[PDB]
């Protein structure tokens, strides 16, 4: 029937991640955390907007994209497959940030030398500091048996991009790099084999 | 029949939504998760029957550590001949843990004792995420600005439900609700919020409180009466119509996504002396299915 | 034209009053009542029989030997006049708040000096100032006021004008709580109602029913002669504040005047079917009004059919976004009296009436027209979606787009542009139109904020002062050149203000016009002299009324506007009274609902313990207003803006990795504290300062908002 392949893994940051918030304290640019632990964590929405947006560019809207991100278009109405929760800061990364008394997350200085007067412009940035890891959990929807493994292709086309890619932030100026590590891929609902399965 | 408890566990933060995509709340109705539940079950390819005929559950309700919270009943409390503002703090007060329940039922309990009552929830917090919408950015054009409202629920709270019916029924809901774990509740589940797990058991503790009989009836599930039993529990009753109105969440529906008709039920909690069995209402219009709306009705005797 | 006979003489029989005190207009050396009789007889149209007679007797003595036929008004005038009431010459009207709480923060010595505030000092009414106020009276008299129902409404605005601040009883030894205007409209209240009651019971002598062996007198005092009726709107401020668009922002100040006017419309329909002045309003506040009437069966009828009426036209116009509920109980003029202290009885009764059927809101038929819909909207509203009435371009409602339509009096005429009950519609209009409105329409109630009945209401809107800023309503708050472009949003509540109209005043002084006096007094705060504690800021208030607040504006403004309406209230109420405050900071296009609700949840939690609380921005941020104004803001922030705007940058470094440290706990962070301001080359002293500060828990967090106040006040 159904089926929900159920994918658990580990984002990395190799440098400091920014995914601010428009709306704990005054912080100058401060980014997303957890309302309630008040730790950092990547909203599910930035994933699946950088991933839609990299399988965009890649395959270029496009069938595979609708179907693998969802549409709602007047005769395009289909559910998105790809679930893609928030990631929360790790338990093992909040253990070795403990030790070291280190901070969970940074403040990066910059600036702006304007082009007209030469003149500095100072600005601050907070980045979640580039040792910490996210737990992500990622379900995508067997509603297709057939189209299931061109999904998976497109998947790990969109995963390789990103991680040669930014996730949210300014990355074209550092920011943001990361990498993935599936921990698990299984299929917690039904019975569709994804052992051959597999992202990366 | 079978009741059984089911508590779920949020891992992330969780949209539900009244009106807005803006508005948080902490609970749903049991229409949205009738709703869901229909939903799973024609993912799941599994028939219908059970859910339309038997399932009785009730709304979800806050839980935390040691304490079980039902709905504030709708009865006349007789407050403090002193002060007005004893009824303001007991209006204030939304939910009763389960073992202070009769005692509530009975007066009993003092506007301070009504306020602390309030605040002894532990029931995560809401905020609002802003997020945007790029998409317009690539063909000549601006960023859009979205908020989203969520709700993270505190560590060992959640919420929770009592659910009636068969064991074939029960059975079907376990599997569904194990489907649903995944699937997620709320109104950004395709975009991380919702995703929970659920815990299905049978409590000793709330077969006994429902086995209590009392001259009394509360509702424990948004619900609405037929017009025959509608000439009859209307008498000596006291309510809370809740306007549910929503949009078709299907593919085969239509073309395009249009509202439901917009439908009126009694709020949880409220009190009728005498007690009526609902109808799952068709809120669908012209539809190339039948949207189906909960309101049958789940009654938790007390002693007024 | 009897009835209207005795309500001009009940509202005039104290007129004397202020002329015996003048003694220095032909005093006439008597008693008040007869001074009144002769300032009557002065004018021809005032010189109707019934009024003189009213004047000229309503005191026991006069009435024994009054001379007159019987059925006359004068006999109602007096019973009224006691019924209501239950000698220096200058005599300050005192404030109602020293009775007010006396059991536990005593009586205080607060006195009115001849909007206004109570001095605190003993202060004598000098006779000439009364004699002014009676060459005015004279004046006014003369040839503005004349006879009749419009004359005599507008003759009830010109009395609450005058004798607002002129005590009611001249008695130095007797408490000057009541003024003369208050009185004056209690006793016409009281006065219409037994009219009608004796009308209905067809009572042929008016003084062998009542006054004629004196038995009869305390017989009718017992007797059930009045109705206590409580009106309720449900849904104000669910209809106020849920809505989403670039459009609520301007439409929330009309959303809420609109409700409020719809709400003196209904007052006024009832009024008009009952066929009583406005003397009889007692209130009316935040969608509450409570009225005194007659309990005659014809009145319980009417009371019937209006709240027959009022359902359906709600039902059939709004559907459950709005209704009204409407609940009465007989008193008996003892309890007026409070003789057996049954007054706070009789009102904790209707007000659990008026639950009760708040509970039971809708019937049978309104419940199945509910649930069945013909067909689907398809197309809704873009701010207060409702699919069931027809959606015009734009996706604006009817309603919707009239109230966007009204955004300078208020004319309730068969055209116009919100739809109002019996078959009305508000529009805004011009004096010189309005006047045009009532000439083109016969029966066309006219309303002229702060034939026209005058309506109380703050209004104070910074955007519509300037016409740069009347096309963007907040927007133009929210941009500034320096500081964080955000928004201030404000929550405030009386607290126990039910139970300082219950138990805040001593079982030995209430009664009915104390408690007109009183919430008088607390809506002529919240809606006049709010607006003048408002003036020069950038704040808009959409509600008021004491049980419920909202100033929407900057947030630096509206926390320096919060803090002075604390001391203002402060002097108003002379204690006895204590308001807690929710304040919110929210970017522009944030949901006006999630301000709305996120501030209230503010507000509660700074209702919990002691209510003389101000819970500012976060959750933690719970504060008194004695430390937020001296502590928080006058002793750390002041100095920390002047140590750093010396400084060329301002700052906006240093306090945010002051903030960082303060967050942490760590021994080492308090180390790092130190030489972090040891770097930063403060004075000293300041430096000493802030490390005892953060040593110091309950200290730490007042510099910690501070500085964050401090951060927010320069943001480029």
């Amino acid at each position: 029937m159904y089926s929900k392949i159920r994918i658990v893994g580990k984002i990395d940051v190799l440098t400091g991640l920014h995914i601010g918030g428009g709306g704990i304290g005054a912080i100058a640019s401060p980014v997303v955390r957890d309302p309630y632990s008040r730790l950092p964590i990547i909203p599910g929405s930035s994933i699946k907007g950088k991933m839609r947006s990299l399988l965009a560019k890649h395959i270029g809207d496009a069938p595979e994209i609708l179907r693998l991100f969802g549409s709602s278009q007047k005769g395009a109405i289909q559910s998105s497959r790809l679930q893609i929760s928030d990631a929360f800061f790790s338990k093992a990364s909040q253990e070795e940030f403990d030790k070291k008394d280190l901070a969970y997350t940074e403040t990066k200085f910059e600036n702006t030398i304007s082009r007209l007067t030469a003149v500095a412009n100072p600005r601050q940035i907070e980045r979640v500091t580039r040792g910490a890891s996210f737990d992500f959990h990622i379900i995508y929807n067997v509603e297709n048996i057939n189209e299931v493994m061109a999904d998976f292709e497109n998947i790990k086309t969109a995963i390789h991009l990103l991680e040669n890619d930014y996730l949210g932030g300014g990355g074209t100026r550092g920011n943001g790099r990361i990498r993935f590590v599936i921990d698990s891929i299984d299929t917690v609902v039904g019975d569709f084999d994804s052992s051959n399965l597999s992202i990366k | 029949l079978v009741v059984k408890l089911v508590k779920l566990t949020f891992k992330s933060p969780v949209h539900f939504g009244m009106k807005r995509l803006s508005d948080s709340n902490h609970t749903i109705a049991a229409d949205t998760l009738f709703s869901a539940l229909i939903i799973e079950a024609l993912q799941q390819q599994l028939e219908l029957s059970h859910l339309l005929n038997n399932l009785v559950i009730t709304d979800l309700f806050p839980y935390n550590k040691t304490s079980y919270f039902l709905p504030k009943p709708l009865i006349r409390i007789e407050g403090k001949k002193g002060d007005e503002s004893g009824y303001k703090a007991f209006k204030k007060l939304t939910y009763i843990p389960v073992e202070n329940y009769s005692e509530y039922l009975r007066g009993e309990i003092d506007s301070l004792e009504a306020s602390k009552i309030a605040e002894s929830l532990n029931l995560g917090k809401a905020s609002l995420s802003t997020k945007v919408s790029l998409q317009a950015v690539d063909h000549n054009g601006e960023s859009e600005p979205y908020s989203v409202g969520n709700f993270t629920f505190y560590p060992e709270s959640g919420l929770y439900f009592l659910a009636k019916g068969n064991a074939d029924t029960i059975g079907q809901l376990e599997i569904l609700m194990h489907a649903l774990q995944y699937s997620g509740i709320g109104g950004k589940r395709s975009a991380g919020y919702g995703q929970f797990r659920c815990t299905i058991e049978d409590s000793g503790k709330f077969d006994s409180l429902l086995s209590q009989t009392g001259n009394i009836a509360i509702l424990l599930s948004s619900a609405m009466a037929s017009d025959e039993e509608l000439v009859d529990c209307l008498e000596d009753a006291r309510y809370l119509l809740k306007k549910r109105t929503g949009f078709v969440q299907s593919k085969t529906y239509a073309d395009q996504l249009v509202k439901k008709k917009d439908f009126y039920a009694f709020s949880a909690g409220s009190t009728f002396y005498q007690k009526f069995n609902g109808k799952i209402f068709d809120v669908s219009d012209n539809g190339r299915h039948s949207v189906y709306r909960y309101a049958k009705a789940f009654w938790l005797e007390g002693k007024i | 034209n009897k009835k209207l006979e005795l309500m001009y003489g009940s509202l005039l029989h104290d007129i004397g009053k202020i002329v015996y005190r003048s003694n220095s207009v032909d005093f006439a050396k008597g008693t008040h009542s007869k001074i009144g009789s002769q300032f009557l007889n002065k004018f021809k149209p005032f010189q109707l029989s019934g009024i003189v007679d009213s004047v000229s007797y309503h005191h026991y003595k006069e009435l024994a030997s009054s001379s007159l036929l019987d059925d006359s008004v004068a006999y109602i005038t007096y019973i009224a006049d006691n019924i209501a009431s239950g000698f220096d010459k200058r005599a300050p009207l005192a404030s109602i708040f020293n009775v007010v709480n006396s059991e536990t923060k005593g009586l205080a010595n607060y006195t009115y000096s001849f909007y206004r505030y109570p001095t605190d000092a003993k202060k004598e009414y000098t006779s000439s100032q009364y004699a002014a106020l009676v060459n005015k009276m004279t004046d006014d008299l003369s040839n503005k006021l004349k006879v009749g129902p419009d004359s005599f409404s507008s003759l009830l605005q010109w009395t609450e004008s005058l004798w607002s601040y002129i005590p009611s009883s001249t008695d130095t030894n007797q408490v000057m709580d009541v003024s003369l205007y208050d009185h004056s409209k209690i006793t016409c209240a009281i006065a219409s109602c037994i009219y009608d009651y004796l009308t209905e019971m067809n009572c042929v002598n008016y003084r062998k029913e009542l006054f004629s062996p004196y038995e009869k007198t305390k017989q009718f005092y017992q007797e059930d002669v009045f109705l206590l009726v409580s009106l309720d709107m449900s849904g104000i401020q669910d209809f106020i504040y849920n809505i989403s668009g670039s459009k609520a922002l301007k439409s929330l100040r009309s959303r809420s005047f609109y409700l409020e006017t719809m709400l003196e419309s209904l007052v006024d329909d009832l009024l008009s079917d009952l066929e009583l002045s406005r003397a009889n309003l007692l209130y009316t506040g935040g969608g509450h009004a409570y009225l005194l009437l007659p309990n005659t069966e014809r009145a319980r009828d009417v009371l019937a059919s209006f709240e027959g009426e009022m359902k359906e036209w709600f039902i059939k116009i709004f559907k459950t976004d709005l209704s009204v509920a409407i609940a009465y109980k007989a008193c008996t003029g003892e309890d007026l009296m409070n003789s057996n202290g049954t007054y706070s009885d009789l009102w904790q009764t209707v007000s659990r009436k008026l639950s009760d059927k708040k509970a039971h809101k809708y019937s049978l038929n309104e419940i199945k027209l509910f649930n069945s819909t013909i067909h689907a909207g398809t197309q809704e509203c873009k701010e207060c979606l409702r699919s069931d009435i027809d959606i015009s371009e734009d996706s604006l409602c009817k309603i919707c787009e009239g109230i966007i339509a009204i955004s300078s009096f208020f004319v309730v005429s068969p055209e116009g542009k919100v739809p109002l009950p019996r078959n009305r519609y508000l529009s805004v209009e011009n004096q010189d139109g309005a006047e045009r409105k009532i000439k083109m329409n016969k029966e066309t109630r006219i309303y002229s904020k702060n034939l026209v009945t005058n309506l109380w209401m703050c209004d104070y809107d910074f955007s519509t002062l300037n016409p740069e800023t009347k096309k963007q309503g907040i927007a133009s708050y929210v941009n500034r050149e320096v500081g964080i472009p955000r928004l201030g949003v404000l929550r405030a509540d009386i607290d126990n203000l039910g139970t300082t109209f219950i138990k805040g005043i001593p079982e030995q002084y209430r009664s009915i016009s104390r408690t007109a006096t009183l919430s008088r007094q607390l809506s002529m705060f919240f809606k006049f002299e709010l607006s003048n504690i408002l003036k020069g800021a950038r704040i808009s208030v959409i509600y008021s009324g004491g049980d419920d607040l909202f100033l929407i504006g900057a947030w630096d403004d509206v926390i320096s506007k919060a803090l002075v309406l604390r001391k203002a209230f402060t002097r108003f109420s002379a204690g006895k009274l204590t308001f807690s405050a929710g304040i919110g900071m929210y970017p522009v296009k944030y949901p006006i609902s999630k301000m709305a609700s996120e501030t209230g949840v503010l507000e509660d939690l700074a209702k919990r313990g002691e209510k003389n609380q101000v819970a500012l921005w976060n959750d933690s941020k719970v504060f008194g207003w004695s430390q937020l104004e001296e502590q928080i803001l006058k002793e750390k922030m002041i100095p920390l803006q002047e140590a750093l705007t010396n400084s060329q940058e301002h700052g906006k470094s240093f306090l945010y990795k002051m903030l960082e440290l303060l967050r942490n706990e760590d021994q080492i962070n308090i180390a790092r504290l130190a030489y972090l301001l040891a770097r930063s080359s403060l004075s000293e002293e300041l430096t000493q300062s802030i490390f005892a500060w953060s040593q110091n828990k309950q200290q730490k967090v007042e510099l910690i908002t501070a500085i964050e106040y401090l951060v927010y006040q320069i943001r480029e």
